[PDB]
């Protein structure tokens, strides 16, 4: 493990790799109480133990807390100059898209007030949509909140298009489908899981609550932590409960009648699962409060693998695109740790 | 299923799983429980403990703030609650209990005291007494008839009378019994541990007639004016006389209850026969045998039955209603037999749901509302759902069995 300190007065809230855009996949953003900081990951000589070190590049000042953070495919590099596009959520309950050239915010769009969410925003994600001619036609941001609303915010050539959709319960996560921006997934706090075609009722709703194996009772309150697609065509869906209970469904052949596989993490997962970018069957989950991280294999290859235990709480974490490195933001730092097995 | 189950834990709203006002009286409840209505329109509940050493009283409509009274007994009653009676005489709960050693204990609990704040009781609230020698001929069933009179039933088959002269003392008024003379036959002995045809159920009719059901399902009828056996019906020789097996009832239970002049009796043939005739003058006259609808082998036991005036059911064609409570382990079954007409030949069985909605939803994972997520969230969820009495009893059973919460997020614990 190598450890890289965040500035002394910087409290991290969120950590994400720029896996969404290959030109910028070595860019790391930390949303904190005064903005979003960008770091670069480089192969040093090091020892080929952790043959990867972190270089802090710069800090984008915003003046208020950043709670969720997503890079877009529009990110680019030039010589040098970084052209960034970031979706995030701020203390004023607004959802924003910030477009920068390095630390300087050259452009900013803000969706808030009554036109925005009418309660706390719980999650956000972003994807670039191109026309048939293949110019940038739209950038699309999806967000979910405690106002029982899902918001699709499309920024198009002739300007913004806003749409709201009602939910049976607070939205706790949202993510567009890989290799198919026409589809996306929305998570409700109550265990409902929506598959949605925004170009169009919405196509499908699964639910983890009634499926709990109950060989070991998952408890009275098993609030849904997370749902994410897996695979590079978005061939699968993985859902994780706060309790640690997880379930996986695949989407291809024949007729289907239950979720394909199911299990339970050793610990609660407040932050939910972070699926491996290269190995579908694998995902990571943290015991954020004691600072341990379990690695789970869906086809039970795993047998309780806990590669990571810190002596401190974990605020957030995410896989580097290479699949062997992990970046983890803790309350005062970010660690890059390399698991030798995944190399 | 026309009825549903609503479960009530009278302490559910409060944190303390026990009333602050509990008083323990001492004489020099998970085996029986019942309710009794009093002069003041209030229901008093009572419980006789597993050992039959503790009697507990508490007010149905004020369990938390009202007083629960634990009366401790020097020893257990001869034969559980079956050797115990409780009736409201005059502004008092009169409780009599034949104890194991033979003593006949009287309790007098003033109505006031049951609904007072007091933790003390004045005057003679209990009397010990030895009216008969129960060492030789052991009794097993005590039946209240009147404030001064009530009969005792014996294991060997004999009846004893018990007449109150003053206010306290009791004396044996014996009944004529020539049933014993069947000993003369090669098929019965006085000395035999079998052969007893003891009473297993008993009801008082029109203050004077005492209707008894025996282990061989004979309905004998005693006139208390005469103190003489007036009737003796063999209940079983009416329906299909099965030579294979009629289960002579091997314990005291609730095998009959009467309303006006009607009388249902529970006879065991695969545990499934409700005979019901009519009483009239004294004469008992058969009408019909109504079987039961029970399967999975028929392994339900009668808990209690109550014949009574008809209900408001989905069938207007009704004359009488029998409420029936079966049990099989800790699972229960409530049914209502509706008899349509004064002939007991047209009837219909009405079932009910024997689990509450909350329980069914929890079992069948049909609960969409309860918040999910945190391990402590599940804690609040279960705590709030179950109530403190149960939740703490469960946490008691956990630590006894050495199951201890590892950390904040021990999901393996919550499961348990």
């Amino acid at each position: 493990s190598n450890q890289y300190q965040l500035p002394l007065n910087v409290r991290p809230y969120t950590t994400t790799w720029c896996s969404q855009s290959p030109s910028c996949s070595n860019l790391l953003a930390i949303g904190h109480d005064t903005g979003i900081t960008i770091y670069c990951a480089s192969e040093e000589q090091t020892p080929g133990s952790t043959g990867l070190t972190l270089q802090e590049l710069f800090t984008i000042q915003t003046g208020l807390p950043t709670l969720h953070l997503s890079f877009s495919s529009s990110c680019s590099y030039s010589e040098p100059v970084y052209s960034l596009f970031l979706a995030c959520v701020c203390q004023d309950n607004t959802v924003r898209l910030i477009i920068t050239k390095n630390e300087t915010i050259i452009t900013q769009h803000v969706l808030g007030g009554k036109s925005g969410h009418h309660n706390f925003v719980n999650d956000i994600d972003i994807a670039d949509v191109y026309s048939a001619d293949n110019r940038l036609a739209e950038q699309v941001i999806a967000s979910v909140g405690d106002d029982c609303t899902l918001i699709i915010w499309r920024l198009t050539d002739e300007g913004p298009i806003l749409a709201g959709y009602p939910l049976s319960s607070p939205g706790i996560s949202v993510q567009f489908r890989p290799s198919n921006p026409n589809q996306l997934i929305v998570g409700e706090r109550n265990g409902n899981i929506r598959i949605f075609d925004w170009t169009l009722p919405w196509l499908l709703t699964l639910n983890t609550l009634p499926l709990v194996n109950t060989c070991h009772s998952s408890g009275i309150a098993s609030s849904l932590a997370n749902v994410r697609w897996i695979g590079s065509d978005g061939s699968g869906i993985l859902a994780m409960c706060k309790s640690g209970a997880w379930l996986r469904w695949n989407l291809f052949g024949p007729k289907n009648l239950l979720p394909n596989v199911q299990g339970i993490s050793l610990f609660p997962s407040l932050l939910g699962a972070c699926p491996h970018p290269r190995y579908m069957d694998y995902f990571a989950t943290a015991h954020s409060q004691h600072g341990l991280i379990q690695l789970i294999n869906t086809y039970e290859k795993d047998s309780n693998s806990i590669p990571i235990q810190l002596g401190m709480p974990i605020v957030d974490f995410c896989w580097h695109q290479d699949g062997s490195h992990l970046a983890i933001a803790t309350e005062g730092s970010v660690l890059l740790t390399r698991l030798m097995g995944f190399t | 299923a026309c009825l549903s189950r609503i479960d009530a834990n009278l302490l559910q709203y409060y944190e303390k799983p026990e009333p602050n006002n509990t008083v323990d009286l001492y004489v020099s409840g998970s085996e029986y429980s019942n309710c009794l209505l009093l002069s003041n329109s209030e229901y008093i509940c009572y419980h006789f403990s597993s050992r039959s050493t503790l009697l507990t009283f508490y007010p149905l409509s004020d369990a938390y703030h009202g007083k629960t009274i634990n009366i401790h007994l020097p020893n257990a009653s001869m034969n559980q609650r079956y050797t115990l009676t409780i009736q409201e005489v005059e502004q008092q709960l009169l409780v009599n209990v034949i104890l194991k050693d033979g003593s006949f204990l009287t309790l007098q609990l003033p109505l006031s005291f049951l609904f007072s704040s007091a933790n003390t009781l004045n005057g003679e609230w209990f009397h010990l007494q030895n009216p008969y020698d129960f060492t030789v001929r052991v009794p097993h069933f005590l039946f209240y008839v009147s404030p001064q009179f009530s009969v005792v039933f014996l294991e060997d088959g004999g009846l004893l009378g018990l007449k109150k002269v003053d206010g306290v003392h009791y004396e044996p008024l014996l009944f004529n019994d020539n049933s014993y003379l069947k000993s003369l036959t090669r098929f019965f002995s006085r000395s035999s541990k079998s052969d007893y045809d003891s009473v297993i159920s008993c009801k008082l009719f029109h203050e004077r007639y005492l209707i008894v059901l025996t282990q061989n399902c004979h309905l004998k009828i005693w006139d208390l004016t005469s103190f003489t056996l007036i009737q003796d019906y063999d209940m079983v020789s009416q329906s299909d006389s099965d030579p294979s097996h009629f289960r002579k009832v091997e314990a005291v239970g609730e095998y009959l209850s009467l309303y006006n002049n009607t009388l249902v009796t529970l006879l065991p043939l695969e545990n499934g026969l409700f005979q019901m005739g009519t009483l009239l003058v004294l004469t008992y006259t058969f009408q019909n045998n109504i079987p039961t609808n029970l399967s999975a082998s028929a392994i339900w036991s009668i808990v209690d039955l109550v014949l009574t005036r008809p209900l408001e059911l989905n069938v207007e064609a009704s004359y009488l209603n029998l409420i029936v409570l079966w049990k099989s382990g800790t699972a229960s079954k409530l049914q209502i037999l509706n008899v349509n007409d004064e002939s007991f030949k047209n009837y219909e069985w009405i079932e009910s749901v024997n689990k509450s909605l909350v329980d069914l939803q929890s079992e069948h994972d049909l609960d969409i509302v309860t918040k999910t997520g945190d391990v402590e969230r599940g804690f609040c969820n279960l705590k709030s759902r179950y109530g403190t009495q149960i939740f703490e009893r469960a946490q008691q059973i956990l630590s006894e069995n050495k199951i201890i919460m590892a950390h904040n997020e021990d999901e393996e614990y919550l499961a348990n």
